[PDB]
């Protein structure tokens, strides 16, 4: 289980970082985990977005660029090799790192009954 | 303060909450951790020992 | 495919009279529900004088144009293929029907002379797969999915363009074609009109669609030159703006 611990300085960057550790712990790690959401831990929609596209993907492309993105080339290789797929370039543990989170990452969403929210969110 | 207050368990009274900062959520819950002798309480990423005495109080 | 007999005259003017009659009822009223559908096909039943399908009920949207000038129902089209027990629910599989065949029908006309269409329906309602199936149908015509979102920017039409495409320098200028050869870019965009518009009321992606399809190109910012597409075409998918 986890949770992300938001308070009031906890802006964008703080949620992305969050975000990127997880989706390391569950493709990366081939770790199944239980993502828990409250909306109250959202403070803008650029949360929502985020999570949209995770949603509707299995992954989000902004989260992983430049040096990052590079480390996890270097965690999804060695995930591959433990498990016993061998891929060298980048395409292919790229999706292989989507259908493992696909397969492992579990994103849950709490709300309280507000019509009115309802059919904003 | 809100350190201090949770160190030596001192009452502690905010007079504006509209504003909310969810710092407090572990602490409204009570999720207090009890290793070893020692009552803990996770605030961000900085764990804080808990004090009986200490009580807070929020006002709008 | 007859060199032996071309057609005359006489199946001539039928075929492409039924065919226009058909045209007018898939185009004028292809975005509309089935009974506004039914409405103008029975209005043009009043008005026109070319010859109609007798069906008592049966609008003649439900019938084809056969390449020997007569109205074929649809019905006679859609087999009947049992798919294997360990495909059931499958997402990959498709299992045709009235409304599939006659879609997989427009699409096939509407592509093949490359004009973009946007599938406009309710979620669900077989519009995406409807529309890769028909897709793959074609052996020519690749896929590219690009999920549109709310904070959708033209920034991620380039990054798929340079990721699936790349710039060429022709005698006419530098042109944008696919890195395989002889190969037509289908760029779907699942939800085109979720982007927002700006506070001016004007969506940045869409613009740049629109500029790109009736243009013929684009503007790489890099240089600041004209580029000249070639082998692309967008198709489109969305809920209902309402
Ligand atoms: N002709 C068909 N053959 C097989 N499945 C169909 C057909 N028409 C509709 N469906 C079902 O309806 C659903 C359509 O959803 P989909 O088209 O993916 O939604 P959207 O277009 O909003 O992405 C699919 O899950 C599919 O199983």
């Amino acid at each position: 289980v986890y949770q992300i611990k938001v308070h009031r300085k906890y802006t964008g960057e703080d949620f992305d970082e969050d975000l990127r550790t997880v989706l390391r712990r569950s493709g990366c790690k081939n770790e199944k985990i239980a993502f828990i959401m409250d909306e109250s831990n959202v403070l803008d929609s650029g949360f929502l977005e985020r999570m949209n596209t995770l949603l509707a993907n299995g992954e989000v492309p902004g989260l992983f660029e430049g040096d990052e993105y590079a480390t996890l080339m270097t965690q999804c290789k060695e995930g591959a090799q433990k498990e016993g797929l061998m891929l060298d370039s980048h395409e292919e543990l790229y999706k292989w790192f989507t259908s493992q989170v696909i397969r492992n990452l579990h994103v849950v969403f709490t709300m309280n009954p507000s019509s009115e929210g309802l059919k904003d969110r | 303060n809100l350190e201090s207050a949770l160190r030596f368990g001192n009452p502690l009274l905010v007079q504006d909450v509209e504003s909310y900062d969810p710092v407090l959520n572990p602490v409204l819950n009570r999720e207090v951790r009890r290793t070893g002798g020692r009552v803990l309480i996770t605030l961000g990423d900085q764990d804080i020992d808990l004090s009986p005495s200490f009580v807070i109080f929020l006002s709008t | 495919n007859h060199p032996d007999f071309p057609m005359q005259i006489e199946q001539l003017e039928r075929y492409i009279q039924r065919y226009l009659v058909y045209a007018i009822l898939w185009s004028l009223s292809g975005d509309s529900r089935l009974k506004m559908r039914a409405e103008l096909g029975e209005y043009i039943r009043r008005i026109t004088t070319v010859p109609l399908p007798t069906a008592p009920n049966i609008p003649i949207i439900d019938y084809e144009v056969s390449i020997s000038g007569e109205w074929s129902p649809w019905q006679a089209k859609v087999p009947q293929i049992e798919v294997e027990t360990h495909k059931v629910a499958a997402p990959d599989v498709v299992v045709p029907t009235l409304d599939t065949v006659r879609h997989e029908a427009l699409l096939y006309t509407w592509l093949a002379e490359h004009k973009p269409l946007v599938l406009c329906g309710p979620p669900g309602s077989g519009k995406t797969m409807t529309l890769f199936s028909a897709l793959r149908a074609l052996p020519d015509m690749e896929v590219v999915g690009l999920n549109f979102s709310s904070a959708t920017t033209p920034e991620l039409l380039l990054k798929t363009f340079d990721h699936y495409c790349e710039y060429r320098r022709t005698p006419n200028g530098v042109v944008l074609a696919p890195v395989q050869l002889g190969k037509w870019l289908v760029l779907f965009c699942d939800e085109i009109n979720l982007p927002d518009m700006d506070k001016y009321g004007t969506q940045r992606v869409i613009s740049f669609i629109r500029q790109m399809v009736e243009h013929g190109g684009f503007y790489r910012t890099s240089d600041q030159t004209w580029v000249k597409l070639e082998r692309i075409q967008f198709v489109g998918a969305c809920n209902p703006p309402t």
